[PDB]
RNA sequence: GGGGGGAUGUCCGGGUCGCCCUGGGCACCUCUCCCGGCAGCCUUCGCGGGCAGCCGUAGUCCCGGUUCAUACGUCGCCGC
């Protein structure tokens, strides 16, 4: 994150690191704090943490526990002194198991955030107005909008720029686009493989897909052809992150395994090419 | 003619074995559709135990709920049936005595 | 039928039929069980139909 | 006990077509105004497509079906609109609530006003126009002058008036220029502006006063299939002026009403939307459509007036045809009737936080009876009465003989056009009585051979019928409230036995003390119609029980010098707290020559009366409602009926089955939970988050829980006056438990009725909406 | 039902008929019912009705 | 599924003849651990390990007896 310490904005690193197995904590670091290897503790939470992202500035941060979500708003504005970097944290259970999530800021002040948690049951929950629902003991009822198209776990969900479109991608090899103003969907159905990761350019024009078969493509929107393509070696990989859809006890639980040797030849009359 | 009767005796054996399981279960009182008479039922079929696991969407598995098990049992039940309850049942120990119309 | 056996759904194609429809599928299986070019698919749909 | 499970009684389900509550919304009052809102009678009308108009009572989550008014052959019901007058004030500051009336259309050129007290139609009204398809009441701004507006097939908006209980065709506002314009929906924006939905892809906004045409909103073609006209199947109006409209593309269009334009189109359903419902304040939209699919819509945060689909789900089993909402007395519900005959209620303000509930589609009256001596079971629907004989016991069968054991014995056919409202049988099955809303006829039965024993003096029909166990008294409840009784003399002869019924000798009912503001306001004398009539085992004592909780009995004094007279303790017998859902006398007589009157009412409240002593039995003194078993206190199901043994009484609701030992005394759902009018709270899978925890103290050890919101000495005396209960749910669609013979042993017929896709009507699909 | 009308050739003699709906309910119009049913199922075709039956 | 028991009903030699039992036949309930699956909490980067475990069968307050399917770009005619 880029936050103002006194009058010079700079990098702060927010790391999510474990202390037990099913728990972890968040530590913030300046460059000087990392050089002395002491960090500011922020929040320690106790349900199998997955991820941690932060809204622009450093006003709101969000932690992805497995069945819950932790919101954090910084307590004081303007960040007078460095030592007073404290986030009041609120937690609540999302009905599904968190696969991925993308937040978007309703704005240089941060008026609100709107989060989309893609849950591994195949659902895409949209929580509309989290900070305005959690600023106020008692809270008013919140109710996430449910968008269900995928069957397996969605691998990536992202809001697109101006926030009209909720784009998503899963294992059914299809980049879906939830219209989110009407009730419609419209989608690019036939890629090569499972949609592993997506991003949006700073301008709203370019999408970028990381495809599961060792690939990436930069698409221009409403052209929907790959303006840029990069592909790698596409062999069998023992992935460190195991799977996003191996969490909910499917019929065949996908395993990080190698069964057979790769069938691969180096071709004569063009030895720099390899068929596999 | 040996391979002929090999096929025949294999299918009748496998049906008698499924019948052993199904007769033990109907004796216990799980109330499935059992044949009674000395001739074969046409489709060599029995009603197996309803599994404790269901298939959700898209591919996950969850444990069956007793509610749905009862729904399927009421489905499997036939048109006419005599279902005698006993004093051991009203005490809570034993089970009922069931005879359904052989469909 | 070969594509519907390659995808695991031949049981799904057969399991909801009606009387005249299943007479029709029996009739086709009977007519074309003779040719050795597709006796395999024909006996597969025959097995599933008897079951 | 011995049970015969019976699924061969094909009770014909009827597709539910309309629902309507009495009040749309009651004003919010706190705890110190519960006296300001106790006496209001909210009733829910449901019209099924066999002309079946039923009144239910919500009962703060009880959902008890009070009254069934059936219509004749070839009669359906499309719309149901209650009209409720404003709260008028008395001279002394007492309050008189509105007098609510019921109107209905039947795919006719007629509007029929139903008399809820008389349990029949009151008036018919017919103007020269097309057959009416949709109608609605002008809402309040004036006070004494409110009018029905009805859109029909030919297009002409007819306009009827209702003043001082009169229903006449006032005039025709307009008619659309095209003759093929058909009006399929109608809802009012304000006091003078009507919004009609028209089958030429049109939503017209007319003005009532000058009868003009304010504007004509329109929709494009449907691009999903052919049939280039879209059809606006329903409209409704938000409080802030905007108009919601369900159409045939499966869309929902939000139109702003200051300019009458579209401001949002939301695609939800796959097939066409059929009905809508609005929250009372205007925050939630419920949309039910032909994909058996109900969706829930909420406003988006940020911009104003912009809606989006929160979540959708298949609640029903066939297409969701109608729904109506309600929000009052701490209960926010919406009830949706579909084509599977089963109304589902859903909590509104806590939607997604509490489960829904499918009310029983089988009727509340057991509608199955039996003569246990002749082993005859009997049921009835639209115009036929079906009688089965059983021919054997079951100890003999303790596989191939059961098909021959059950036997379709008789089918009695009724002439005329009316429908069978009630029926009853003797103990030996020789005397059958059947009452339509126009007549009552007797059938003598001979082992078949049936003969029509003629009644005389009737001609007004009756709502309830019982026969004496000694076959001497036919008692019926005519016009709902008027109980009449009649002696039948049985004359022997060389051919056999013959039966001749005398003139009906009416017996009068007690004049209860009821205030005039209560008698006038609300529904009037609606609960006066008696729900259950019951003899004693020796026919020396009759009793009736109304919808209010008054139980009035009668004792027979003999010299045929027999005559029925009022019991002197009938004034002592008190009014129950709610409607007495089952009421019968004990077959095993007492020791003092008195009787035991077992009465259970819809609050699961059990008691046993000593009627000649006019006080509660000592068992009933001992066992107060907090001493009943918990699986009987939380059934959430009205007990449909009872069957008798010596000391064991068995109860059955629709899904449950209980037995209680009356001899002995006695020693999950949460009681303190304040829920809506539908079911309990979710525990496992709900969209709302359950445990919201606040985190101070960054080390993560100090958490906070954030809640999510918007007679001692009497028992001493009773014990100074000084188990066996068994429950089950394993008979799910119970429609009739009826004892038979041939703590004593006893056989019974458990007649169930589970629905199936061969029992529902047929679905329909185009090339694009094939289900999975 | 109602008696048909006798015609002597120039005039028509007919018995007025109102004994059908005394106080129960009016009769539903079958043509309007089928019309609304057709607008419901404009071009769709039903799925196969039941299980295994001729 | 196995090993074993505690207790349910039964005939054949039976026994002073009764509580039952031994020899044979046995079907059920209960306990016991090993078999196959699931979950949680700690240690390890993981590989693995440790801990108290549940499920292997039946019918519910209501009720997951749910939620879920793969687009555009242009149509038509004739020939090889």
């Amino acid at each position: 994150d880029a936050i103002e310490v006194a009058g010079k904005v700079d990098d702060v690193l927010l790391t999510l690191n474990r202390l037990t197995k099913s728990s972890a904590q968040i530590i913030a670091y300046n460059s000087k704090m990392l050089a002395t290897k002491t960090g500011k503790l922020l929040h320690t939470y106790d349900e199998s943490p997955q991820s941690l992202r932060s809204v622009a500035g450093g006003r709101a941060i969000v932690a992805a526990a497995k069945e819950a979500l932790h919101i954090g708003i910084l307590k004081t504005k303007k960040l007078a002194s460095w030592e007073e970097l404290a986030y009041r944290f609120v937690s609540f259970d999302v009905p599904d198991i968190i696969s991925t999530f993308d937040i978007r800021p309703i704005i240089a002040e941060l008026q609100d955030i709107d989060v989309a948690v893609g849950g591994a049951r195949g659902a895409i929950y949209v929580y509309s107005n989290l900070l305005a629902h959690l600023h106020t003991l008692r809270v008013g009822t919140i109710q996430p909008r449910k968008y269900h198209w995928h069957r397996r776990a969605v691998h990536s969900v992202k809001w697109s720029g101006d926030g009209n479109y909720l784009i998503s991608g899963g294992y059914e090899t299809v980049l879906v686009l939830w219209q989110l103003d009407t009730g419609r969907v419209d989608f690019l159905p036939h890629l090569s493989a499972a949609i592993e990761n997506i991003v949006v350019s700073p301008k709203g024009s370019a999408y970028a897909l990381h495809l599961d078969d060792n690939s990436a493509m930069v698409l221009s929107t409403a052209e929907m052809k790959p303006s840029m393509y990069v592909s790698g070696i596409q062999s069998l990989v023992l992935g460190d992150r195991p799977s996003k859809d191996a969490l909910v006890r499917r019929v065949w639980r996908p395993i990080d395994e190698i069964a057979s040797p790769l069938v691969a030849t180096i071709s004569p009359q063009n030895p720099s090419h390899m068929f596999l | 003619e040996a391979v002929r009767l090999k096929g025949v005796i294999a299918e009748a054996a496998n049906y008698a074995k499924r019948a052993r399981r199904a007769l033990a279960d109907s004796a216990k009182g799980k109330a499935m559709t059992v044949h009674m008479s000395a001739e074969l039922p046409l489709g060599l079929k029995t009603d197996n135990k309803i599994s404790t696991e269901r298939v959700r969407s898209g591919g996950e598995i969850v444990a069956r709920s007793s509610r749905q098990i009862g729904h399927f049992i009421s489905k499997r039940r036939g048109i006419y049936s005599i279902h005698r309850i006993s004093e051991e049942m009203l005490l809570g120990a034993a089970g009922p005595t069931v005879v359904q119309e052989a469909r | 039928l070969t594509a519907l056996r390659h995808r695991s759904a031949l049981r799904e194609a057969l399991q909801g039929r009606d009387e005249l429809s299943v007479i029709n599928i029996l009739r086709w299986a009977g007519k074309y069980v003779a040719d050795p070019r597709y006796r395999s698919i024909c006996v597969d749909v025959a097995f599933h139909l008897i079951d | 006990m011995d049970i015969h499970r019976c699924r061969f009684v094909r009770y014909p389900a009827s597709a539910i077509n309309a629902v309507a509550f009495t009040h749309s919304a009651l004003p919010v009052v706190s705890s110190s105004k519960k006296y300001l809102q106790k006496n209001i009678q909210v009733r829910l009308a449901i019209g099924r497509a066999n002309g079946d108009i039923e009144i239910w009572n919500p009962l703060n989550g009880g959902w008890y079906q009070e009254v069934i008014i059936p219509g004749g052959k070839d009669r359906s019901v499309d719309g149901l609109v209650w009209v409720t007058d404003p709260d008028e004030e008395m001279a002394d500051g007492k309050i008189i609530h509105g007098k609510s009336r019921l109107f209905s259309i039947g795919y006719t050129t007629t509007i029929t006003e139903w008399d809820l007290e008389k349990a029949r139609a009151k008036k018919h009204a017919s103007g020269q126009h097309g057959e009416i398809w949709c109608f609605g009441v002008q809402p309040l701004p004036a006070a004494q002058n409110r009018k029905l507006v009805a859109g029909t097939v030919d297009g002409n908006l007819v306009l009827y008036s209702i003043e001082d209980g009169d229903l006449k065709f006032q005039k025709t506002l307009t008619r659309t220029p095209s003759k093929k314009t058909k009006f399929v929906s109608i809802a009012f924006q304000s006091h003078n502006i009507v919004i009609v939905g028209c089958s030429n892809s049109t939503i017209c906004a007319y003005d009532v006063r000058t009868g003009t045409m304010l504007r004509q909103m329109t929709l494009g073609t449907d691009l999903t299939g052919g049939s280039k006209n879209i059809i606006v199947w329903a409209v409704k109006c938000l409080p802030n002026g905007d108009i919601v409209s369900g159409d045939s593309t499966g869309q929902v269009c939000i139109w702003d009403g200051k300019t009458y334009t579209q401001a949002q189109r939301i695609q939800s359903h796959t097939q066409d939307v059929l009905c809508l419902s609005v929250s009372a304040d205007g925050s939630k939209i419920i949309s039910g459509g032909m994909d058996r699919r109900t969706a829930v819509y909420e406003p988006m945060a940020g911009q104003s007036g912009r809606w989006s689909k929160v979540f959708h789900r298949r609640y029903h089993q066939h297409d969701v045809k109608a729904m109506a909402s309600f929000e009052g007395k701490g209960m926010s519900v919406v009830v949706s009737g579909g084509s599977d005959a089963s109304p589902i209620v859903l909590p509104l303000r806590a939607l997604g936080k509490e489960f829904h509930r499918t009310l029983p589609h089988l009727p509340q009256h057991p509608t199955v009876l039996s003569a246990p001596k002749a082993r005859y079971i009997l049921s009835w629907w639209e115009n036929e009465i079906r009688i089965w004989h059983l021919l054997n016991s079951a100890q003999q069968f303790l596989p191939l003989n059961l098909r021959k054991n059950r036997k379709f014995l008789a089918q009695v056919l009724i002439k005329g056009a009316s429908h069978i409202t009630s029926a009853s049988i003797s103990e030996d099955g020789t005397l059958l009585a059947a009452s339509t809303p126009t007549d009552v006829k007797v059938f003598h039965l001979d082992p078949l051979y049936i003969k029509k024993v003629n009644m005389t003096g009737t001609g007004l029909g009756a709502t309830r019928v019982q026969i004496s166990p000694d076959k001497r008294w036919i008692c019926w409840a005519e016009e709902g409230s008027k109980v009449m009784i009649s002696r039948v003399h049985a004359t022997e002869s060389a051919d056999g036995i013959s039966y001749t019924v005398s003139v009906p000798h009416k017996l009068h009912r007690l004049r209860r003390q009821i205030p005039k503001h209560i008698l006038l306001g609300g529904l009037g004398s609606y609960d006066r119609n008696v729900s259950q009539i019951a003899f004693s085992a020796d026919s020396r004592m009759l009793s009736v029980a109304d919808l209010a909780g008054y139980i009035d009995t009668w004792v027979l004094r003999g010299p045929a010098g027999e005559r029925w007279a009022r019991n002197p303790k009938a004034a002592m017998i008190p009014k129950l707290s709610a409607a007495p859902v089952v009421l019968s006398f004990s077959p095993t007589p007492r020791d003092d020559g008195d009787y035991d009157l077992l009465v259970v009412t819809t609050l699961k409240q059990l008691l046993i009366f000593n009627p000649l002593r006019g006080m509660l039995s000592e068992w009933s003194r001992r066992n107060t409602y907090p001493k009943l078993p918990e699986p009987f206190r939380d059934t959430r199901d009205q007990v449909k009926g009872i069957v008798w043994q010596g000391q064991r009484a068995w109860f059955y609701g629709v899904a449950s089955l209980f037995m209680f030992d009356l001899s002995q005394d006695f020693s999950k759902r949460k009681r303190g939970a304040h829920e809506s009018g539908a079911g309990s709270k979710i525990e496992k899978h709900s969209l709302v988050p359950q445990r919201i925890r606040a985190a101070s103290a960054p080390d993560g050890t100090k958490w906070e829980d954030i809640e999510m919101v918007d007679g001692s000495e009497l028992q001493r005396l009773r014990e100074e006056n000084r188990a066996k209960w068994w429950h089950t749910y394993q008979f799910r669609p119970i429609m009739g438990i009826v004892p038979i013979e041939g703590i004593p042993p006893l056989e019974v017929a458990l007649i169930e009725r589970p629905l199936s896709e061969d029992d529902l009507p047929e679905r329909y699909f185009a090339e694009g909406e094939w289900e999975r | 039902k109602n008696p048909k009308d006798k015609r002597v050739g120039s005039t028509a003699y007919r018995v007025v008929s109102n004994g059908g709906d005394p106080r129960l309910a009016p009769k539903a119009k079958k043509q309007s019912l089928n019309l609304k049913q057709a607008l419901l199922r404009r071009d769709r075709v039903a799925k196969p009705r039941g299980g295994f039956f001729v």
